[PDB]
C-alpha cells in the first residue's frame, strides 16, 4: 500500500504533487492506456518486509516548512505564565507592554 | 532511443525483480532452515515465479540490439539479462536433458556398491565409502571400494553421458557457442576498454601456461607422496612409476588432505589447533563469529549488520526442525545477509566462519550495485576472497593475538612446514586433477576426443598431467569420470583452480599493502586498513567492471599468475627438494607396479 514514482516525462518542481497514473511513455510508439512492451506504469510500489536491512526499511519523514507572509504572523511558541509577585518593585512584562 | 530504453527497461527490472528474488531466497532460507513439505512446496512456487519472470524479462530483453549501446554498464546489464541458458532448446530437448540430469542427480545420489561374499553389507558413498577413502589403510579393501564404485556408476552412466554430451553442445550451440565447454569458458570472457579484453580461447593457454610453472613443485610434492606412501605400502608402488587411483586419501583423488597421518614430515611436533583452548574459555559460535566480525572491523571492512546476527542460525536448533549441515551464506537481497552454519565450537569452524563471513562482506559491498550486477567479478573471486580470511585466521599471530595461542609460544621451523605441507596435500594437490578434469571436459565437448576412445584418452591424460595411474585396466564401457558429484551433476569445475590462483595472489598483495616482512604463510592482515581499502575497491565493484581490472586493482595484475603460490609454498619446496636428492622426481608413463 505504501507508493513511489519511478518515472515521470519532467523533474517536480519544489512543493509540486503528481496524482496521475497515466502509463509512461518510454517509447516512439503510443501507448494507447494499456501496458505494453516499452510502456510502464509509474507507480511502483514498496514492498515492506520486516527483515530488509536497514537501508531499505521503511521510513516515516514529516517536513516542516515555515513560510512567512506580509499578514500579521499567527504561529508562534509556547507562551511562558512565569509567576505573579505583588506589593514589591519588579520588572513587568504583560502581553508586550514593558515596565 | 534504444538506449534510454534499455535504461528505462532495466530501471522497472530491478525493482520487480529485487522483490521477486527476495521472495523466492526467503523461501529457499526457510526450507533449508526448516525442512519440511510445506516450505519445499513454497519454496518451489517462489522459484517457479521468479524464473518465469526472469524468462519473460530476458525474451524481451532479446529484442534490444548490442551494437547501438555505448555505456559499459547497461551493456554488462544486457548482456547477463540475455543468457537464456537452457531455455534456447525446444520444450521436447529441454524435457529429455531434464530427464537426463535428474535421473543423473537420483542415481548419484543413491548410488550402491556392495560387498562380495558379504550381500548384508551394501555401502552408499555419503554415510560409508567416503569414510574407507579417508581412512582405510587396507589396499584389497580401497581397491575394492573404487574398482566397485567406478563400475557400478561407469556402466549404468555411460549411455546417459553420451546423449548428455550432444544435448549440451546442441544448447551451447543454440546459444552462439562452440560446444558446451566454451559456454562455461563464457563465465571468464570479459569486454571492455583496450587491455582489459579477455577471451573464452584465451583461457585454456592462460591456464597451461600456470600448470607449468606449478609443475616441479608438484612433482616434488607427488615423489614426497610417492616415497611416504611406499613406506606405507611396501611392494604395491614403484619407485619411478605413477600413485594407484585408490591410494590418494579421496574416492576420485581430488584431495590428498587425507594422506597427512601417513605423510607427515614431524610427527613428534603437534598440529596448530586450538579447540581444547577454546573449550577451557567457554567460547562458544556467537564469539566465533564475533571474533571475526572483529577481524573485518580490524582491517577496515564494515561492521555486520543488526539483521546478520537477528535472523541467522549460527548453532543447530535442537527444537525439532531439520536443517542442513553445510555452511552456506546467503545475500537474500534488499541489505539482508545472513549465514546458515551449523557451527560447533572447533578450529575448523572457526576458520569456516571467517570463510562465510567473507563471503558475506563481499556480498555487502556490491549491494550498491543494480540487481543484475550484483555478482562476483567471475565464479573464482567469490570462493577467493572467503579463502584469502581463512588464510590469514588460521596463522599463529592471528591466534596469539585474541588469546587462542599463548603468548609464550615457540613457532619452529618444523610446525610451519608440517602446516605447509598439510595446506599443499589440500591445495596443490587439488590442481592437476581439476586441469586435467577439465581439459577432458573441453576437450569431449569440442570432439577433439574421438566418441569411442574416451576412456583411453582420460588416463592417459592422468599419466601424463596428475602422474596417477590406473589400478586395474577400464575398457570404453566404463565411465570414469562421471563418478564425480561436480561432473554428474552439470559443475564447472575450473573454479577451484582459479580460485587458488586468485587466492594466493589476494594475499601477496594484502601483505605487500600491509608491509609484512615476512614470510607469506605467516602474514596476518589485521589491523591495516590501506589493505582493507585497497581489498574493498574490488569488492565494491561486482561485476560492474571486467575481472582483469578489478585484478589489476588487488595486485597490480592484469591475468592469473602463480607466482604468489610458489612464494607461499616456498620453505616446504625448498624442504622437499632437500629430501628428493637422492630419490627421483617425476614419474613414467608405462604402468609401474
Ligand atoms: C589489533 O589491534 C588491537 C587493538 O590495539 C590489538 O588488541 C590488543 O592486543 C594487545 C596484546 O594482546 C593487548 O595488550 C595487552 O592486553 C592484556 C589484556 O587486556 C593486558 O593485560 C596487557 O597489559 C596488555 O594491555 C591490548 O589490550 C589489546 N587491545 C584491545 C583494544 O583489545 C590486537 O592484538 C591487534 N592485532 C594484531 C594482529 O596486531
Ligand atoms: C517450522 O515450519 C512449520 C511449518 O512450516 C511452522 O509451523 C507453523 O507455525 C505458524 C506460526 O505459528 C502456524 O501459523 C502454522 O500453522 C504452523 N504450521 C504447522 C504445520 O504447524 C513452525 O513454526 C516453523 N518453526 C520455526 C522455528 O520456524
Amino acid at each position: 500500500n505504501y507508493l513511489y514514482r519511478l518515472f515521470r516525462k519532467s523533474k517536480l518542481k519544489p512543493f509540486e504533487r503528481d496524482i496521475s497514473t497515466e502509463i509512461y511513455q518510454a517509447g516512439n510508439k503510443p501507448c494507447n492506456g494499456v501496458a505494453g512492451p516499452n510502456c510502464y506504469s509509474p507507480l511502483q510500489s514498496y514492498g515492506f518486509r520486516p527483515t530488509y536491512g536497514v537501508g531499505h526499511q521503511p521510513y516515516r519523514v514529516v517536513v516542516l516548512s515555515f513560510e512567512l507572509l506580509h499578514a500579521p504572523a499567527t504561529v508562534c511558541g509556547p507562551k511562558k505564565s512565569t509567576n505573579l509577585v505583588k506589593n514589591k518593585c519588579v520588572n513587568f512584562n504583560f502581553n508586550g507592554l514593558t515596565g | 532511443l534504444t538506449e534510454e530504453n534499455a535504461k528505462t527497461f532495466l530501471n522497472n527490472f530491478n525493482q520487480e525483480a529485487e522483490d521477486l528474488s527476495y521472495q523466492s531466497s526467503l523461501a529457499s532460507w526457510n526450507y533449508n532452515t526448516n525442512i519440511t513439505e510445506e516450505n519445499a512446496q513454497k519454496m518451489s512456487e517462489a522459484a517457479a515465479k521468479w524464473s518465469a519472470f526472469y524468462e519473460e524479462q530476458s525474451k524481451t530483453a532479446q529484442s534490444f540490439s548490442l551494437q547501438e549501446i555505448q555505456t559499459p554498464i547497461i551493456k554488462r546489464q544486457l548482456q547477463a539479462l540475455q543468457q537464456s541458458g537452457s531455455s534456447a532448446l525446444s520444450a521436447d530437448k529441454n524435457k529429455q536433458l531434464n530427464t537426463i540430469l535428474n535421473t543423473m542427480s537420483t542415481i548419484y545420489s543413491t548410488g550402491k556398491v556392495c560387498n562380495p561374499k558379504n550381500p548384508q553389507e551394501c555401502l552408499l558413498l555419503e554415510p560409508g565409502l567416503d569414510e574407507i577413502m579417508a581412512t582405510s589403510t587396507d589396499y584389497n579393501s580401497r581397491l575394492w571400494a573404487w574398482e566397485g564404485w567406478r563400475a557400478e556408476v561407469g556402466k549404468q552412466l555411460r549411455p546417459l553421458y553420451e546423449e548428455y554430451v550432444v544435448l549440451k553442445n546442441e544448447m551451447a550451440r543454440a546459444n552462439n557457442y562452440n560446444d558446451y565447454g566454451d559456454y562455461w569458458r563464457g563465465d571468464y570472457e570479459a569486454e571492455g576498454a583496450d587491455g582489459y579484453n579477455y577471451n573464452r580461447n584465451q583461457l585454456i593457454e592462460d591456464v597451461e601456461r600456470t600448470f607449468a610453472e606449478i609443475k616441479p613443485l608438484y612433482e616434488h610434492l607427488h615423489a614426497y607422496v610417492r616415497r611416504k606412501l611406499m613406506d606405507t605400502y611396501p611392494s604395491y608402488i614403484s619407485p619411478t612409476g605413477c600413485l594407484p587411483a585408490h591410494l590418494l586419501g579421496d574416492m576420485w583423488g581430488r584431495f590428498w588432505t587425507n594422506l597427512y597421518p601417513l605423510t607427515v614430515p614431524f610427527a613428534q611436533k603437534p598440529n596448530i589447533d586450538v579447540t581444547d583452548a577454546m573449550m577451557n574459555q567457554g567460547w562458544d559460535a556467537e564469539r566465533i563469529f564475533q571474533e571475526a566480525e572483529k577481524f573485518f572491523v580490524s582491517v577496515g571492512l564494515p561492521h555486520m549488520t543488526q539483521g546478520f546476527w537477528a535472523n541467522s542460525m549460527l548453532t543447530e536448533p535442537a527444537d525439532g526442525r531439520k536443517v542442513v549441515c553445510h555452511p552456506t551464506a546467503w545475500d537474500l537481497g534488499h541489505g539482508d545477509f545472513r549465514i546458515k552454519m551449523c557451527t560447533k565450537v572447533t578450529m575448523d569452524n572457526f576458520l569456516t566462519a571467517h570463510h562465510e563471513m567473507g563471503h558475506i562482506q563481499y556480498d555487502m559491498a556490491y549491494a550498491r550495485q543494480p540487481f543484475l550486477l550484483r555478482n562476483g567479478a567471475n565464479e573464482g573471486f567469490h570462493e577467493a576472497v572467503g579463502e584469502i580470511m581463512s588464510l590469514s585466521a588460521a596463522t599463529p599471530k592471528h591466534l596469539k593475538s585474541i588469546g587462542l595461542l599463548p603468548s609464550d609460544f615457540q613457532e619452529d621451523s618444523e610446525t610451519e612446514i608440517n602446516f605447509l605441507l598439510k595446506q599443499a596435500l589440500t591445495i596443490v594437490g587439488t590442481l592437476p586433477f581439476t586441469y586435467m578434469l577439465e581439459k577432458w571436459r573441453w576437450m569431449v565437448f569440442r570432439g577433439e576426443i574421438p566418441k569411442e576412445q574416451w576412456m583411453k584418452k582420460w588416463w592417459e591424460m592422468k599419466r601424463e598431467i596428475v602422474g596417477v595411474v590406473e589400478p586395474l585396466p577400464h575398457d570404453e564401457t566404463y565411465c570414469d569420470p562421471a563418478s564425480l558429484f561436480h561432473v554428474s551433476n552439470d559443475y564447472s569445475f575450473i573454479r577451484y583452480y582459479t580460485r587458488t590462483i586468485y587466492q594466493f595472489q589476494f594475499q601477496e598483495a594484502l601483505c605487500q599493502a600491509a608491509k609484512y616482512n615476512g614470510s607469506l604463510h605467516k602474514c596476518d592482515i589485521s589491523n591495516s586498513t590501506e589493505a582493507g581499502q585497497k581489498l574493498l575497491k574490488m569488492l565494491s565493484l561486482g561485476n560492474s567492471e571486467p575481472w582483469t581490472k578489478a585484478l589489476e586493482n588487488v595486485v597490480g595484475a592484469r591475468n592469473m599468475d602463480v607466482k604468489p603460490l610458489l612464494n607461499y609454498f616456498q620453505p616446504l619446496f625448498d624442504w622437499l627438494k632437500e629430501q628428493n636428492r637422492n630419490s627421483f622426481v617425476g614419474w613414467n608413463t608405462e604402468w609401474s607396479p
